[PDB]
């Protein structure tokens, strides 16, 4: 979501990315825990 | 050395090639003109130091031909021979996608698959699948197409793209960009990048000195941050070097989460992401048990943005042995819970109980900050970014409608889709690391540029959002940080939309006001355009002495404040007319109490700006005892986190065959006196909640509801609480296990023995058990009136 | 409905009733999502015709909101351009039914807005003490016992033996304010368990230890024993300090208590 | 019980009352705890049972007390063993036995007044232990020192040897001096006063003899705190002493005023409260606070070496501190004193959650170091030794060159060698001219100097401010800055009455001719006012100073 552009300059951008995906995974994991 | 570190990074640096390459395709992909694809993103601004498309990027759109669903070959020759760093394959697949193709990307070299068998010699990088460049969003990826071969080597290349609508069919769109590595002043610069891409030696003592096992351990943080932007090198550049950094991963693990900061912790991040994304033993387990292993030291980390990431990771790799996961942060929650609980003081229950107020303002360290796994973390160790406004475009300008007070533009006239402008000068250059602008629905896309000296001389892009109308831009811990000076947002307005007056927040900017000499060094950027240690003591001293001050404050009023217990008429009374003296008295508190908050901030971030300082000149930031050592805060944040990653777990559920050892009835009741009575209402919400998923379904479980119930409200109980907030949860709890018969059974019979004195009566709990029998039987219309 | 109302001079009624040549009533039902307390119902008329007001409003309610009761006989509401129908005893209402006569002369009924005013049972909306109380009798022993000084002996006398009066005004003491201040009582209490030592020990049982009593005989469950307040503070310190007789009895007393918690 | 429990409070008051009555129980009470392992609830119960006479002067007697402080002074420099854990709970127990005025005497002693500078020193550990010792020590202290002037005393010369500011001793300083003082009042009544309290439940465990019920009342006020506030707190009624036995004591006499009366009629100094009945001299000065001791002793020029609101006026009041005797000038407001010392330590508030810019009377701040200078000036005259003492020493510093470039920033002169808002900017800059104008003819002419006066007032802005000044022609335009003009002609005369700054009048457009121009159209301007039938205190001033300009400047010609 809305990465800044610069990390398509090195090779961390895929890494980036997963980061946020594990950020947001989990952040998605808990609100439906807590909405049963 | 110092030296020798910054001249490797230097190697793994990269440029993109000026002059475009030659293509040639099958005719089923037909180009499109660089202007048309970034159309809505033009980088004409850029092309002056040849960043724009036009002069290096080819594009191709797929034709739906017979066999298009088959091999795709794109030859490449190169404008000239280089040091090619990678070749960058991106591809965006159709969003109406039903499954994910099954496509081998590889890289070779003009005069298995049988066209790659036939040309096995030529390959310069091996079968990559399509699906690893996926980005998030399902339609869309890139992958970058890089190996050793590639790197020892400097005229044409082909990328063989082969199907195993079908295969290749749904790969919608590709493109290809192709970038080379930096160059460097060293002498046979590929000789040197061929050394690190074959020694092995190279890769163990990298490790080595990452862990501090190295030159007696007096390993700089600079110097550590040097070594991991090294390691991100070698595994994006090779997709062994696994099993040193395997074999030493606790060690990696400790030092990195548990003894630096957070920018550290993310670069360690990023390089275990890339790790996990690359025959070799499954990398999941291995990585839990580094993380695992070193979850015991988890009170004695230094910064909470460190720990952030840390149970990141963790939370991606629990799906393996879920059990040691549970058992591990069961243990620990266990073992957390009990100190959190020993170390309530009178005077912090009755800001809980009195005024809803959770936080320690009597305890001066804090562990993290937030703003807002949905927020900015570890903003303790970053400063608050003010600046003012200099120049605007129209009637605009800003009101304020340390940190900075909350700002937002005023736009007299904002018309449909109209770009404005504001240009924001924060007085000096910033090492601007974090950014935070909340969601704005009268805009359609925010842009965000910076420079130091002007626009069109060095202004960079740091940012475009599109979906700024139902997302806040949050930018978290930029790992290249930008060390500007000048902010110009520009925001085009919504389409279809003529509301006269804009309000746009603008948000919030967080970094350092004092670039070190390496941080603001030109040199170590891509395409560029300790006297403060002791000015900064000494405003940490005056922050501490204000802040002791202030706290001092907050308890000779508090002193005079008397909480009547809810067992009287008189007392009930009390809590519905609160009568003018006591409104005054909470009125001062909170006035009080907000400065004792604002100064704990202030001195945190006083101590964080000194220890950057202090950590920039050759320094280290630093079982159960680590636990009795730890802050107040420290373990909270340790709970959340714990707490979040059991209710995942729960959630993502064997897991709950364990997790029954323990949380038996004492522990449950031990775990919810503890977290639930004294708690933060997210911990004292998700204790309640993580209780009521595990043992909710056991039969102990309503004899213990009625036992807290009890043991709590009960007039004999002097333990001061907020009944209220907590008796809130016990409804909730009692609802959410409303299907377990012992709920409402237990229930009951403490009301029929509480009733016994008329076949001492304790009206006052019987109140409270009487509104808790009758909330829980009506989920169970005359009655509506209740 | 509307919360809101229309404008004072609105010139069209903003609901207009045509009267069949037979019709004699026309009826609006209000139901409410739940029973509220009513106390008052307002009928605003069309003011720039007031020729369509009603000539009079029969108003039924239904705790329930099933079985309408009228409250009374209709309203003469002709002439009026407010109609304010207050309950003088609130009643607890789910529906509301409405009946309008025909106007005298018009055919048509117009109306503007409808309010029903009143109370929930709880929640944000549940904003002669002596007539629903006891404690008129408390009043009066108060003034019986202080209003002449000199006969406070005897009536302290003739007031102490009733069985269960200390535990009443006990109780009586203890309740939020119900037309009588806790001072008062405080004074009936003293004043009474000071006319004798046996008198002075129950005091202090009540107040230190039990409470209770001693279908219809009192009870006084409802609160808890050895609460203490102002009061109870200031009739303690009073009962041990003043000097006579009993003094040392009830400092006994005092002392038993202290011994017997630890 | 455990420790601080309101309860275990209530238990250890009656044990208090048991022992008041059986004082021998209190000995039987210390050999029952040991009196060696005291744990912190020994303490705290000992310290609540012993707050009788009798049961003071055995604990006393018992040399604990002694052996705590010995063995604390002992732990600060590194005959009990005495942990970092310990010391805070030592100095809470010192603290509640020394409520007691003898055990505040013997906190106060000879040899208890050493363990002071061993704490001093100890804090100027682990920081939550640090912190704990710290708070504990500031209580122990203003507890100490308490209206208790031999501790107050005791305390002001301790830190002035620390002296001899920043971190944990400008928070003590700020805690102990800069905040008034507090003193417990009990209240008696033969009638229940009932305002001020709420019908709830609330426990106020506070010591037996502060009594209970209606007819008690103890209250914790500041020592500024207003009879008349008093009552008010609690309700026409009068406020009785039993020392002052059948006399009303006056509303608005104040708490220190009553201090004075009652140690004046030997009420034992330090006693821990003063207790008054409500039944049914305002000369007198207040008793002196730990500032006013602090200063007495030149504490305040110690600091200023040391150290909305103009910040150039923040600079001045530090500047000006350091003069001999300009404290003494400085006290006799002493809340705007007391503000203005805050400000300078790097505190904005006024030590009630009140931000100093914001509190009453914050207008008067700006002026007010320069205001007290000009008073310390004018009552110091040049024949007196002080006066030169302080006037070089007033040079030394610096005060003269600021003088003197505040001077040339608000007149807008250089040295010699929204319309709203700008219009009452300059109205403020025109007050500060004035009281610059009226402070340098003070540090003149008080109500000799360096010969090298006139060389830095000829180098400076001052000529020629005054002579733009003085070059007016409309006299309405003087009679609408009456005080700028009146300090400016009180310059004039001071300067023209000294021989050795008259040549600062006579040309260098000189300011004597201009004065005597002025002077020229006031005549005639009065003349006129004449024919046709606040200048009233203005138009003697031109005529008088005018004269004197020009019979000092004739003479000095003559002298030529």
């Amino acid at each position: 979501q809305a990465l800044d552009a610069r990390l398509e300059v090195g090779l961390e951008q895929q890494a980036e990315l997963m980061l946020k995906m594990m950020s947001t995974l989990e952040a998605d994991s808990i609100l439906q825990a807590l909405t049963n | 050395t110092l030296e020798i570190l910054t001249s490797l990074v230097e190697l793994t640096r990269f440029e993109t090639l000026t002059p475009r390459f030659s293509a040639t395709v099958p005719p089923c992909w037909v180009e499109v003109q660089q202007e048309q694809q970034q159309r809505r993103h033009p980088q004409h601004l850029h092309q002056q130091h040849h960043g724009d498309a036009a002069q290096h990027t080819r594009t191709w759109k797929l034709q739906t031909d017979s066999n298009s669903w088959d091999e795709h070959v794109f030859e490449l020759v190169l404008p000239k021979a280089c040091m090619v760093g990678h070749v960058d394959f991106k591809f965006v697949l159709n969003s109406n996608i039903t499954n994910i193709p099954q496509i081998q990307v590889t890289l070779l070299k003009n005069k298995l698959c049988p066209f790659l068998e036939d040309h096995k010699e030529d390959i310069l990088c091996g079968p990559v699948w399509l699906a690893s460049g996926l980005d998030l969003s399902g339609h869309a990826g890139m992958l970058t197409l890089t190996s050793p071969k590639l790197v020892k080597g400097m005229r044409s290349f082909l990328i063989h793209v082969k199907a195993v609508l079908r295969g290749c069919d749904l790969l919608q769109e590709v493109s290809v960009t192709i970038r080379r590595f930096k160059k460097t002043s060293i002498s046979k610069e590929r000789v040197q990048r061929c050394a690190m891409l074959q020694f092995s030696e190279f890769h163990e003592k990298l490790v080595n000195t990452l862990c501090r096992k190295t030159d007696d351990g007096q390993i700089t943080e600079h110097a550590q941050s040097l070594v991991l932007d090294t390691l991100c090198w070698l595994a994006g550049v090779h997709s062994n070097l696994l099993s040193k950094t395997r074999k030493f991963l606790s060690d990696i693990v400790r030092v990195c989460f548990f003894e630096a900061g957070r920018s550290i912790a993310h670069k360690c991040a990023r390089f275990l992401a890339l790790c996990i994304s690359n025959c070799q033993p499954a990398f999941g387990p291995v990585l839990l048990k580094a993380l695992l292993d070193n979850m015991s030291f988890l009170p004695a980390a230094t910064t909470g943005g460190s720990v952030y990431w840390y149970f990141v990771l963790l939370n991606y790799v629990k799906d393996e042995d879920l059990a040691g996961c549970s058992t591990a942060c069961a243990s620990l929650l266990t073992a957390v819970s009990r100190q959190l609980q020993d170390r309530l003081t009178p005077m912090e229950a009755l800001l809980q109980t009195r005024y809803g107020l959770y936080s320690s303002p009597f305890d001066p360290v804090l562990f993290d900050l937030e703003m807002s796994f949905t927020s900015l973390t570890g903003l303790l160790e970053v400063e608050p970014l003010h600046f003012t406004c200099v120049s605007t475009s129209d009637g605009t300008r800003i009101e304020r409608d340390q940190p900075p007070p909350h700002q937002s533009i005023i736009i007299e006239r904002m018309h449909s889709g109209a770009r404005r402008f504001v240009t924001l000068d924060f007085g000096r250059p910033i090492l601007l690391t974090d950014v935070l602008i909340p969601t704005c629905g009268d805009l359609a896309s925010l842009s965000i540029d910076i420079w130091t000296l002007g626009e069109e001389v060095d202004g960079r892009r740091l940012v475009v959002a599109t979906d700024i109308s139902t997302h806040s831009l949050i930018l978290h811990d930029l790992i290249p940080p930008p060390v500007c000076r000048f902010m110009k947002i520009t925001v085009i307005g919504r389409y279809g939309s003529t509301n006269a007056r804009a309000k746009i927040p603008l948000g919030f900017y967080y970094g350092h006001t004092y670039i070190l000499p390496w941080e603001s060094e030109l040199k170590l950027m891509h395409d560029p355009l300790d006297q403060h240690l002791a000015m900064m003591v000494a405003l940490q001293e005056d922050i501490q002495c204000r802040y002791n001050l202030a706290c001092h404050r907050l308890e000779t009023l508090l002193q005079s404040i008397d909480l009547p217990p809810l067992n009287s008429a008189n007392n009930a009374q009390y809590f519905l007319r609160k009568p003018d003296k006591a409104v005054e008295e909470d009125s001062r508190v909170f006035s009080a109490y907000q400065d004792c908050i604002q100064l704990q901030l202030q001195l945190n971030l006083a101590h964080n700006a000194v220890q950057r300082l202090k950590v920039a000149l050759g320094a280290s930031r630093k079982p159960e005892d680590l636990i009795q050592t730890s802050s107040t805060e420290q373990l909270r944040t340790i709970i959340r986190y714990l707490l979040d990653t059991l209710l995942s777990l729960l959630h993502a559920s064997s897991v709950p065959a364990v997790l029954q050892s323990t949380f038996h009835a004492q522990a449950c009741e031990e775990l919810f006196k503890h977290l639930c009575i004294s708690g933060t209402p997210k911990i004292r919400l998700h204790t309640g909640l993580l209780l009521v998923q595990l043992c909710g379904g056991e039969r102990w479980w309503g004899q213990f509801l009625s036992n807290v119930l009890q043991e709590l409200y009960n007039s004999e109980q002097l333990l001061i609480f907020p009944q209220d907030r907590v008796f809130m949860l016990l409804s909730c709890i009692g609802q959410r296990s409303l299907s377990n018969s012992g709920v409402l059974e237990s229930l009951l019979n403490l009301l029929d023995n509480l009733l016994s004195p008329l076949q001492v009566l304790d009206i006052p709990m019987i109140s409270w058990v009487v509104m808790l029998v009758s909330r829980l039987l009506d989920y169970v219309n005359q009655w509506s009136f209740i | 409905l509307q919360a809101t109302p229309p404008h004072r001079r609105a010139r069209s009624a903003a609901w207009s009733y045509i009267f069949l040549p037979e019709e004699a009533w026309c009826d609006l039902t209000i139901h409410l999502p739940a029973a509220v307390l009513l106390k008052e119902i307002h009928i605003q008329p069309h003011l720039a015709s007031l020729a369509t007001c009603p000539s009079s409003v029969s108003v039924e309610v239904s705790a329930d909101g099933v079985n309408m009761l009228p409250l009374s006989t209709p309203v003469v509401t002709s002439g009026l351009t407010y109609i304010k129908i207050q309950l003088v005893k609130a009643e607890v209402a789910s529906a509301v039914c409405l009946r309008l006569h025909r106007p005298r002369d018009a055919s048509t009924l117009g109306l503007s807005q409808i309010k029903l005013l009143g109370l929930t049972a709880f929640g944000t909306t549940s904003s002669d003490q002596v007539s629903k109380t006891s404690i008129g009798w408390l009043r009066l022993l108060h003034h019986c016992l202080t209003h002449i000084s000199d006969l406070e002996g005897m009536m302290a006398s003739a007031a102490a033996p009733t069985a269960n009066l200390l535990q009443t005004c006990a109780a009586l003491l203890m309740s939020p304010y119900c037309g009588m201040h806790s001072p008062n009582i405080e004074v009936v209490l003293v004043k009474i368990g000071l006319q004798s030592t046996r008198i002075g020990l129950k005091l202090i049982d009540i107040l230190l230890r039990n409470c209770a009593a001693s279908l219809n005989s009192p009870l006084l469950f409802g609160r808890l024993n050895g609460l203490s307040s102002d009061s109870t503070i200031d009739i303690l310190y009073q009962l041990g300090t003043t000097q006579d007789p009993g003094t040392k009895d009830r400092i006994q007393a005092l002392l038993k208590w202290v011994s017997d918690s630890a | 019980l455990p420790c601080n429990m309101v309860l275990k409070k209530a238990v250890d008051s009656l044990l208090c009352s048991m022992c008041h009555v059986h004082p021998n129980y209190f000995s039987l009470l210390m050999g029952w705890m040991g009196i060696l392992a005291l744990t912190e609830s020994h303490l705290a119960t000992l310290a609540s049972s012993s707050q009788s006479p009798e049961a003071i002067k055995q604990l006393l007697d018992s040399g604990l007390p002694s052996l705590l402080v010995r063995s604390l002074a002992s732990f600060c420099f590194s005959k009990m063993p005495i942990t970092a854990d310990l010391v805070a709970p030592i100095l809470r127990f010192l603290t509640e036995v020394g409520n007691s005025h003898i055990m505040k005497d013997w906190l106060g002693g000879s040899e208890v007044n050493p363990l002071w500078t061993a704490l001093l020193f100890l804090l100027c550990l682990t920081t939550q232990q640090r912190t704990a010792i710290e708070n504990a020590t500031v209580a122990f202290f203003l507890q100490c020192i308490s209206c208790h002037p031999n501790n107050q005393k005791l305390m002001a010369q301790v830190l002035c040897e620390l002296f001899q500011i920043s971190g944990f001793i400008r928070r003590l300083f700020l805690q102990l001096m800069l905040e008034d003082e507090k003193v417990t009042m009990f209240l008696q009544s033969p009638c229940p006063l009932y305002k001020g309290r709420i019908n709830a439940t609330s426990h106020v465990i506070q010591h037996p003899m502060y009594g209970a019920g209606h007819k008690f009342r103890t209250l914790h006020l500041p020592v500024s705190t207003t009879l008349s506030d008093v009552l008010d707190r609690v309700s026409v009624f009068h406020l009785f002493h039993k020392l002052l036995a059948g006399q009303p004591l006056p509303a608005e006499m104040t708490l220190a005023q009553l201090l004075t009366l009652l140690y004046d009629r030997k009420l034992p100094q330090g006693y821990r409260s003063i207790d008054l009945t409500v039944k049914l001299l305002l000369e007198t000065c207040p008793i002196q606070s730990p500032l006013q001791v602090f200063a007495g002793m030149g504490g305040l020029a110690l600091i200023a070496e040391r150290l909305p609101i103009p910040a150039h006026s923040l600079a001045a009041f530090g500047l000006f501190l350091r003069l001999p005797g300009y404290a003494e000038v400085l006290l006799k407001e002493r809340k705007h004193a007391q503000c203005l010392l805050r400000l300078v330590l790097g505190v904005t508030d006024d030590g009630e959650g009140s931000h100093i810019l914001q509190s009453p009377s914050a207008n008067v701040l700006p002026t007010l170091p320069f205001h007290v200078l000009r008073s310390l000036f004018s009552t110091t005259p040049l024949t007196t030794d002080d006066g030169v003492l302080l006037r070089r020493m007033a040079l030394e510093i610096g005060a003269l060159h600021l003088i003197l470039v505040c001077l040339s920033a608000l007149s807008h002169h250089s040295p010699r060698v929204d319309v709203e808002q700008a219009l009452t900017k300059q109205r403020l800059e025109e007050e500060h001219v004035t009281c610059l104008l009226q402070v340098l003819a003070s540090y003149i002419n008080p109500v000799a100097l360096p010969s090298v006066l006139l060389e830095l007032l000829s180098q400076s802005c001052l000529i020629p401010a005054m002579s733009s000044y003085l070059r007016n022609d409309s006299v309405l335009d003087m009679a609408r800055h009456v005080p700028l003009y009146r300090a400016l002609l009180e310059l004039l005369r001071a300067i023209a009455s000294c021989a050795a700054m008259v040549p600062l009048l006579l040309p260098l457009t000189s300011v004597g001719t201009l004065l005597a121009k002025m002077k020229t159209c006031v005549d005639t301007y009065t003349n006129r006012l004449r024919s046709k039938r606040g200048l009233t205190l203005l138009v003697p001033d031109i005529q008088k100073t005018a004269e004197i300009v020009y019979a000092a400047t004739t003479s000095l010609r003559q002298a030529n």
